[PDB]
RNA sequence: CGCGACCUCAGAUCAGACGUGGCGACCCGCUGAAUUUAAGCAUAUUAGUCAGCGGAGGAGAAGAAACUAACCAGGAUUCCCUCAGUAACGGCGAGUGAACAGGGAAGAGCCCAGCGCCGAAUCCCCGCCCCGCGGCGGGGCGCGGGACAUGUGGCGUACGGA
RNA sequence: AGCGGCCCCCGGCGCGCCGGGCCCGGGUCUUCCCGGAGUCGGGUUGCUUGGGAAUGCAGCCCAAAGCGGGUGGUAAACUCC
């Protein structure tokens, strides 16, 4: 007999929002490494 | 933040939600062997208390250990001597079991020296706790300046001497109008300087 | 803890010069003695002692020594 | 068995007192590594007093010894702030601090305050590196002054007082030490029953007056 | 039995190791060189 | 007159002065914080009570109110611990009737 | 229907480190008696002692108050003198039995977690160049692998404070 | 015997020269923490202690709170420190 406050964990999305949800923050991901070297790279050398 | 909210929940070993859990847990490491190893804590919120941070080199076991008391190890029964001494069954040993658990894994693992533990788990007849390790000559231990106090050849096998939270706690150790035993150190040294006697030369 | 000391070993606490210079130039010196500083708190009536008009600080004192020190012309004194 | 008249006793030698038993004839050796490590010592700090740093007055607490006083082991919080010193850097003059003390008076932070201005003033700090930055005293005194003391610093000794002669008044020889020392007695072991039975006496006068 | 152990210890045979130890201890172990040529 | 510093009774001791300051605040531990208080009855709404303390909470609708203290010192042990608890658990009965009965 | 993961789990003469046993006067933790005394003996005492099993260092252990006290108050731990053959325990019988305060030796204090801010700002291993090499380190370049968000590093721990 | 001499190595204590780090203090206002659970604690049992209506330790049962908790050498309640 399995209590609700963990039972919920078992109510979930389906295929189509997921996918919505998953292609959108596709677009908003942090920084790669190496992808951060360019970005000091570049940075500091906007001191000249 | 989450490692509060986390903790006052672990306070209420009663609601239907802990009960859930603990039941099947003990279910689980019932089946599996009397020592094994654990890949990750169970109780991370603790294990960082006790001085677990997450790098490599530290480690987790897991143990468990029957309960009850101590019966004295002798033929049936009758010991040989006073009346005071036929004692038998209702004995009490004088270490916890938590202690004891520490002591197996130190003697399974010998380069790897322990630091400290917790319970995770209640039985008929077992009891679980888990166990905190660590290999001290991996260099990321060796070359941190906060942690390397334990690299040295002094703090060996502190289980077996009794020099961690639960092995401190059987010998006695305080200041207070309580204990006045152990005031040297230990019960030892105090019943020496007072059942030692003092010659000086002239007198 | 309440050491004891009885009037005729008073005058000794204190020097010569004082006992003597009493008694002398008569304004009404009457002089004191501290029985805490030479490590004493209670006063006892045990013995008598000569008439100078002396004043005395204590703690304690005792019912037949307020009396003997008022019979010869001087006064008590009580400290915390 | 004993025998006529004498004392009754009881030895502590039923046990093995045997086995641990002590010698004190290694007394003088143990006298003599001491000098050689206190001198050491003394050598290692060279200009700096061999006893140690500064310690404060502190008062014995029982009423045996409620009136002497002794040195203690570190200047409070509150009396370094006094004087305007920072709890860092005060280990390092010399000074001793302890915070686990409290105050629960006025005569007593002052005298160790003006302890504590008085030290400052008899104190000579070099500095760093030839050049003379703030609080670094000149060659002059640095060169003359600059031996060690022996011995305790500002030590601690008990004054007293002497109150001169006086005439006494009247209000001193009609004055009843004794029955008012008795007095006192009583009413500190009276104060409560008193009360309780005057309190019960009045809440039924009110019975009284419904 | 104080006999028994004392027949049998460090200290009764060849010891044909710590002999040189001690006499290694007395200088700081030192290795990896040589004194002065001539 | 002429009071003297008695070394008994209501009023004794070398007399001086007070001085008077923050004190340590170190004595301010084990207080409720607002944050804190946000955790405790969060977990409370999640989790739930406790079969003691759920028993108890039938006397307490039918004014049984000895029985109750009984059970819950019994149940844990010192009088004052069960004192406060009664009180905690009694306030709970209270919001439950005033958030209901509307 | 092959890949990402961990619930997780085994294997290898895989690359690189480690532990085991010995001495045991001094030290730490468990276990643990009977002769004997009581003019007999069963509680007591002998004794938390011999014997027994473990684990170490050049010392070890303890240790910076969930203290002592009732004072006009002191102020980590350790050893000495004294308190004291006392308070107390006890077939209240033989017998046992401490601490504080006071004076001295020596004297030194400090880190985490959790709250909370900082573009994980952090760590290990292989590759290449240069100094140094017999208590294997330092500096630099690899869109070279890996651990880490199921929480690494900086600021900061109740001395009340931050 | 000698604040006697000659030679060899190992020490440490300090002044120079590049490398890299670190840009790192203190007096008056608004927020933070009130902080470490099968743990304290309470029953019953056994060993120990000078510790005596239970000093300390351990088992089994019950099992917490947050102006709270512990101590205050005779058990319990009510209150001030
Ligand atoms: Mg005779
Ligand atoms: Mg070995
Ligand atoms: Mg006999
Ligand atoms: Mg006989
Ligand atoms: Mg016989
Ligand atoms: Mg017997
Ligand atoms: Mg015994
Ligand atoms: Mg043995
Ligand atoms: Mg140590
Ligand atoms: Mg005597
Ligand atoms: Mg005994
Ligand atoms: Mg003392
Ligand atoms: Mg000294
Ligand atoms: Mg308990
Ligand atoms: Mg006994």
């Amino acid at each position: 007999k399995v209590p609700p406050a963990i039972n919920q964990f078992t109510q979930v999305l389906d295929r189509q929002t997921a996918t919505q949800l998953l292609k959108l923050a596709h677009k908003y991901r942090p920084e790669t490494k190496q992808e951060k070297k360019q970005r000091l790279l570049a940075r500091a050398e906007k001191k000249a | 933040g989450a490692y509060k909210y986390i903790q006052e929940l672990w306070r209420k070993k009663q609601s239907d939600v802990m009960r859930f859990l603990l039941r099947v847990r003990c279910w689980q490491y019932r089946q599996l062997s009397a020592l094994h190893r654990a890949p990750r804590p169970t109780r991370p919120d603790k294990a960082r208390r006790l001085g677990y941070k997450a790098k490599q080199g530290y480690v987790i076991y897991r143990i468990r250990v029957r309960r009850g008391g101590r019966k004295r190890p002798v033929p049936k029964g009758a010991t040989y001597g006073k009346p005071v001494h036929h004692g038998v069954n209702q004995l009490k040993f004088a270490r916890s079991l938590q202690s004891v658990a520490e002591e197996r894994a130190g003697r399974h693992c010998g380069a790897l020296r322990v630091l400290n533990s917790y319970w995770v788990g209640e039985d008929s007849t077992y009891k679980f706790f888990e166990v905190i390790l660590i290999d001290p000559f991996h260099k990321a231990i060796r070359r941190n300046p906060d942690t390397q106090w334990i690299t040295k050849p002094v703090h060996k096998h502190r289980e077996m001497r009794g020099l961690t939270s639960a092995g401190r706690k059987s010998r006695g150790l305080g200041k207070g109008h309580k204990f006045h035993h152990t005031i040297g150190g230990s019960r030892r040294a105090a019943w020496r300087r007072r059942n030692t006697l003092q010659l000086h030369r002239y007198r | 803890f309440c050491p004891t000391v009885n009037l005729d070993k008073l005058w000794t606490l204190v020097s010569e010069q004082t006992r003597v210079n009493a008694a002398k130039n008569k304004t009404g010196a009457a002089p004191i003695i501290d029985v805490v500083r030479s490590g004493y708190y209670k006063v006892l009536g045990k013995g008598k002692l000569p008439k100078q008009p002396v004043i005395v600080k204590a703690k304690f004192f005792s019912r037949r020594a307020e009396e003997k020190i008022k019979g010869v012309g001087g006064a008590c004194v009580l400290v915390a | 068995a004993p025998s006529r008249n004498g004392m009754i006793l009881k030895p502590h030698f039923h046990k093995d007192w045997q086995r641990r038993v002590a010698t004190w004839f290694n007394q003088p050796a143990r006298k003599i590594r001491r000098r050689k490590a206190r001198q050491a010592r003394a050598r290692r700090i060279a200009p700096r007093p061999a006893s140690g740093p500064l310690r404060p007055i502190v008062r014995c607490p029982t009423v045996r010894y409620h009136t002497k006083v002794r040195a203690g082991r570190g200047f409070s919080l509150e009396e370094l702030r006094v004087a305007g010193i920072h709890k860092k850097v005060a280990r390092t003059i010399g000074i001793s601090v302890d915070p686990r003390r409290r105050n629960k008076s006025t005569e007593s932070l002052q005298a160790n305050v003006q302890r504590l201005k008085e030290y400052r003033s008899k104190l000579v700090l070099f500095p760093r590196k030839p050049s003379a930055p703030k609080k670094g005293d000149s060659s002059a005194e640095e060169l003359k002054l600059a031996t060690q003391l022996t011995g305790p610093v500002m030590p601690i000794r008990n004054v007293f007082k002497k109150e001169k002669a006086r005439v006494i008044t009247e209000e001193e020889k009609n004055f009843k030490a004794f029955a008012s020392l008795r007095m006192a007695r009583a009413n500190a072991r009276l104060f409560g029953i008193r009360a309780k039975r005057a309190k019960e006496a009045a809440e039924q006068d009110v019975e009284k007056k419904k | 039995s104080a006999k028994a152990k004392r027949r049998n210890t460090t200290g009764t045979g060849r010891m044909r190791h710590l002999k040189i130890v001690y006499r290694r201890f007395r200088h700081g172990f030192r290795e990896g060189t040589t004194p002065k040529p001539k | 007159a002429l009071r003297y510093p008695m070394a008994v009774g209501l009023n004794k001791g070398h007399k001086v002065t007070k001085n008077v300051s923050k004190p340590r605040h170190s004595r301010r531990r084990g207080r409720l914080t607002k944050h804190t208080k946000f955790v405790r009855d969060m977990i409370r709404e999640v989790c739930g009570f406790a079969p003691y303390e759920r028993r108890a909470m039938e006397l307490l609708k039918v004014s049984k109110d000895k029985r109750a203290l009984k059970f819950i010192k019994k149940r844990v042990g010192t009088h004052i611990r069960a004192k406060r608890k009664r009180e905690e658990l009694s306030s709970v009965l209270a919001a439950m009737r005033k958030a209901a009965a509307k």
